[PDB]
């Protein structure tokens, strides 16, 4: 019948109209990189969301939503911060993100073994296997003022420290004591461990000595995440 | 029948001393679950101790442990045991069993959280002089 | 005090749920298997409906 | 002249051999993946018609070398002849393109350039490599038009002919082939300057894999110029001109088939299992 | 004096369990023995729902069999016209983070939510045209998980602040709290008579609610695992579960105890979402395992495979008539099946 007929018109054009729509929203979401901000109480998480929150213009009941611009490449960076302890729920919504930046305060040497246990959960989940981990050692001035001082020592709290040494590949900044090496990559090895003892060929670990000018850590997140959609982009056109 | 974890041995020691804890568990197949050991020192947070795996193949200990205490898995009784050796004031605590949330799967997310309903009440083993 | 209050809230929610009244098994068991009975004609993913009256086709 | 003749006659059959094996191997690799109810991505749906399209191709070039010499009749009828060439003309240009279009989707996912017109273009690769078969539909068409007019003015009046026939399809063949050069050369460099930007981040089988590709863009690049300016400027061939066009229009659709199995990981893993179970 | 409370829990606990023991004399699998099986039904997809950016993690169907609603994690929700598979409204959303969606039994409203905390609610028929954010119900200290309205003007939201919540949309302040669930609570299904709902925590637990009360009546437990999807039979006197511990469980109201448990060897992935059909014979589930197994009511055998998802299946819903039952799985595509003559 002709109003029928008139009414699945109708309703065609409203698919076309929104099939118009959802086109340019993909166009979107496909240029933008999802990041995840991770971290502990004692990490500087708090401290980077709220450098972001101005320095790329961030966006803002605790998710923490931000969408920059850097070298006209898009950014989705968030934070997960109105949800409570249990993380084994909410954290199944990231299984598709670019990348999972990790921070770790490396300077408590108390509560480190919780974050060596939050990155073996992170990276060992069913629904995070895929998902690459920007490792983010914040905090190394403070953990270089600890090891220079002396007074408490990494020994007690991790005990293989008295068999470690300095891996031959290592770059310290032009000054700096032997021993604050020892104990920073004993920390990045301690976590690179951890990550290369399961899966691998799907995701990697990107550790990092946080600096204190910022540019220099915003440009390793930005190579981090680059060599993430690469290795992806081969991995769908078969060449891995 | 309800999830249930009985910690059981907590006990005033000297220090140097030795101490056996048992963790009766009920209502889960016990076999296929990565159970874990969290603790409590009085104002401090939830902190891992020690895991097992299904079998017992992979066992790890947290650092401060790493040489005194040892994890016994024994799936025919549904029992797991956290041998504790050479204890000293710094591991004063109530320790509380937990199980990895899901079976079959290793990774243990929600363990030392606030509240988590696959642990137990915990004993108090307390290493005074 | 949060403690006793907490284990307050759940004996008494155990003791409401203690005076409720408990049929057997067996009784829902019939009640199941007349609701399946009854209705089992009128499901369409039970007994594949023809496909004329199907609106999925 | 006899010598020359039988070298390139062997050369011929090394290429329908292995083209024949790549070529019908990657069919029944996505044949099995598919009825199997396996994975079948958008870049093995590439594969597979590139793949028949080039079984197809190193079909007809043995079959046009098995009328040439098992029956030096039906190639000089006048219109045999035609019609072959019309055929020919469509799979070839069929499987260049789709190669092209291979390239393209390679280059466009996995290269990264801050351009704008790359990226512009590279979140819409679809709409790249149909946007690029519709386009080159008019390549076709032209190819198409020039070798009707050829054939038409040979008739009017064939060496000389098909000489001149040849270099045009050559030409229509290295267009193409020199945008995808291009394309792939561009995509090395950008996995280079990434590269180096990670080993300055700190952060060996591509490399092999990588190594093999080169030599293949190199080793084309002088057997095509090769060809092509040799029937420009050398006359010795004539019957010698028949069995080297085949030699070279039988070169890339094996050649590239080789190279696209060690590219490939579902390519390469079948390719090792088959070797395993050959053994 | 924790230590005498503990003593009358325990001593609670015990009577409760004696009493479901003495109310427990015959199981379901001894009385449905002798029921002649549903055999293997097989059932195809109709119509592939697609569209969706990214993964899906929630889905309801209307209460005219037609229009479904369909949540995504790129931040939509999009209506669909299954009967003519053409999407009618696309909602975009504030937080792309959404964990539920909701369909009102009237027709004029939807509901959303996730890791923003928020329930949205939409209207569909506007005065004018497009579709508005209502209103925004605040006030849930976690993710919400499952929403569903009791009517046109009121809704109860689930969340994972370890306490449900009924609301009035107009006044958009908690009208009844339900607080008890130690966990996270994730799922939330309505009695076929709207006095009732049932909500599953990650305390490997389910409570049912009165609604007009606010006090949890029964707890029922039993899975080894977080009860990570719910459902009720449509009888209303029973409800299914579904848990990570790979064995989704069938709990009747009045006898308040486990009566079956639907469980394979070959099975190990979680369920994530349960929905019974209409006659309730049979109860359809999936996993992670990436396809939907349909489980027979009466007797723990699978009566068949929904396979065609590539990533795990998040919701699973039938039309209240039961023609057709449609799956949504995190490779953003929505399909329906129905049973196949
Ligand atoms: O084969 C072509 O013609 C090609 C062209 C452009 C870009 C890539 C191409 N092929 C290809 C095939 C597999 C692996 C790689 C490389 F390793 F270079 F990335 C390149």
């Amino acid at each position: 019948t002709e109003d029928q007929r008139n009414e699945e018109k109708a309703q065609r054009e409203a698919n076309k109209k929104i099939e118009k729509q959802l086109q340019k929203d993909k166009q979107v979401y496909r240029a933008t990189h999802r990041l995840l901000l991770l971290g502990a109480d004692n990490s500087g998480k708090s401290t980077i969301v709220k450098q972001m929150r101005i320095l790329h213009g961030g966006s803002g009941s605790g998710i923490f939503e931000t969408k920059f611009q850097v070298d006209k490449v898009n950014f989705h960076m968030f934070d997960v911060g109105g949800q409570r302890d249990e993380r084994r729920k909410w954290i199944q919504c990231f299984n598709d993100v670019t990348a999972i930046i990790f921070v770790v305060d490396s300077s408590d040497y108390n509560r480190l073994q919780e974050a060596l246990n939050d990155f073996k959960s992170i990276w060992n989940n069913r629904w995070l296997r895929t998902i690459s981990v920007i490792l983010f050692l914040n905090k190394q001035d403070l953990l270089a003022e600890k090891v220079l001082a002396g007074k408490s020592k990494i020994e007690d709290y991790f005990p293989e420290f008295a068999r470690y040494t300095t891996p031959e590949d290592a770059t310290p900044e032009p000054g700096e004591d032997p021993r604050v090496t020892r104990a920073k990559y004993f920390i990045r090895d301690e976590f690179l461990r951890i990550s290369t003892a399961s899966g691998d060929g799907r995701h990697y670990c990107y550790p990092h000595f946080t600096c204190a000018v910022d540019t220099q850590n915003v440009k390793f997140v930005f190579d981090a995440v680059t060599d993430i959609i690469i290795k992806e982009n081969l991995k769908d056109c078969g060449l891995f | 029948m309800q999830v249930q974890l009985q910690e059981s041995g907590g006990g005033l020691v000297q220090p140097g001393g030795s101490l056996r804890l048992s963790c009766a568990a009920s209502g889960f197949t016990f076999s296929n679950y990565k159970m874990n050991w969290v603790r409590q020192a009085p104002g401090k947070g939830l902190e891992w101790v020690s895991d097992i795996s299904q079998s017992g193949a992979s066992i790890s200990y947290t650092g401060s442990v790493k040489g005194r205490f040892t994890i016994s898995r024994d799936n025919a009784k549904n029992t797991l045991y956290l041998q504790m050796n050479s204890l000293k004031p710094e591991d004063t605590a109530v320790y509380y069993c937990a199980r990895c949330p899901a079976p079959f799967t290793r990774d243990c997310f929600d363990v030392t959280s606030t509240t988590y309903a696959y642990r137990g009440q915990g004993t108090q083993v307390t290493v005074s002089s | 005090t949060a403690s006793i209050a907490q284990a307050r809230k759940l004996v008494e929610q155990l003791k409401m749920e203690a005076n409720i009244d408990r049929i057997k098994v067996s009784k829902a068991a019939a009640d199941l298997m007349a609701y399946c009975e009854a209705h089992a004609k009128e499901d369409p993913l039970l007994t594949p409906v023809p496909a004329s009256e199907n609106p999925f086709r | 002249g006899g010598v020359i003749k039988s070298i390139f006659t062997f050369v011929l059959i090394v290429e329908f051999i292995i083209g024949n094996l790549g070529n019908s191997f990657i069919a029944l690799v996505n044949c099995i993946d598919w009825v199997k109810g396996r994975k079948i991505s958008s870049v093995d749906r590439i594969l597979t018609a590139l793949a028949i399209s080039r079984i197809s191709l190193v079909w007809l070039i043995f079959g046009s070398w098995c009328v040439s010499v098992f029956f030096p009749a039906l190639f000089a009828t006048e219109k045999m002849f035609r019609m072959l060439t019309n055929i020919w003309t469509v799979i070839n240009h069929f499987s260049v393109w789709l190669a092209t279009g291979l390239g393209t989707f390679y280059f466009l996912k996995i290269a990264n350039f801050s351009n704008s017109i790359f990226l512009y273009l590279k979140w819409r690769v679809k709409k790249v490599v149909l946007v690029l078969l519709l386009v080159t539909s008019v390549f076709l068409f032209l190819n198409i038009a020039l070798i009707n007019i050829h054939i038409n003015a040979s008739i009017n009046g064939f060496t000389r002919f098909s000489s001149l026939i040849v270099l045009t399809s050559t030409v229509f063949i290295f267009i193409p082939f020199t945008l995808s050069l291009a394309m792939f050369l561009l995509l090395i460099f950008s996995m280079w300057k990434h590269r180096k930007k990670m080993q300055h981040t700190v952060k060996t089988k591509a490399h092999r894999g990588v190594k093999s590709v080169i030599t293949f863009f190199l080793l084309y690049a002088i057997f095509s110029l090769s060809f092509f300016i040799s029937v420009w400027t050398s006359e010795r061939l004539e019957e010698n001109l028949i069995i080297l066009s085949q030699v070279m229009g039988m070169a890339y659709p094996s050649c590239h088939s080789c190279v696209l199995i060690l590219g490939n990981k579902k390519l390469r893993q079948a390719s090792l299992s088959v070797l395993l179970w050959l053994r | 004096e924790l230590d005498q409370l503990r003593q009358e829990a325990e001593q609670l606990k015990n009577q409760i369990r004696d009493a479901r023991k003495a109310c427990a004399d015959a199981t379901l699998s001894q009385i449905t023995n002798n029921i002649d099986p549903v055999g293997r039904i097989q059932m195809r997809t109709r119509r592939t729902l697609r569209g969706h950016l990214a993964k899906i993690y929630a889905m309801h169907w209307g209460t005219d069999s037609r229009l479904l609603v369909s949540a995504s994690q790129d931040g939509k929700l999009i209506i669909w016209d299954s009967y003519t598979t053409n999407k009618v409204h696309a909602i975009p959303l504030r937080s792309s983070w959404v964990m539920t969606c909701a369909y009102a039994p009237s027709g004029n409203y939807v509901a959303c939510g996730g890791l923003d905390n928020i329930c949205s609610i939409y209207n569909l028929k506007t005065r004018e045209g497009n579709v508005r954010v209502s209103r925004e119900l605040a006030g849930h200290t976690g993710y919400l998980s499952c929403c569903r309205f009791l009517d046109d003007n009121q809704i109860v939201t689930s969340s994972g602040d370890t306490t449900c919540a009924l609301w009035d949309i107009e006044t958009g302040q908690q009208t009844t709290t339900f607080t008890g669930h130690t966990g996270d609570v994730m799922s939330l299904s309505l009695a076929p008579d709207t006095r009732l709902f049932v909500s599953g925590a990650c305390d490997a637990s389910a409570k049912l609610w009165d609604v007009r009360e606010g006090m949890c009546r029964q707890t029922f437990t039993g899975h080894e695992s977080d009860i990570n999807a719910i459902c009720f039979f449509p009888n209303g006197n029973a409800f299914a579960t579904g848990s990570d511990d790979a064995t989704c469980r069938l709990f009747d109201l009045r006898a308040d105890q486990e009566l079956m448990t639907y469980s394979h060897d070959n099975i190990i992935c979680g369920i994530t979402s349960v929905s019974f059909s209409k006659s309730g014979r049979l109860l359809l589930a999936g996993y992670d395992d990436f396809n939907c197994n349909v489980w027979d009511a009466l007797k723990a055998d699978r009566a068949g495979v929904l396979a065609g998802h590539d990533n795990r299946v998040s919701c699973l819903g039938v039309t209240d008539d039961g023609m057709a039952v449609a799956t949504g799985s995190w490779d953003s595509f929505l399909k329906i099946w129905n049973g196949s003559s």
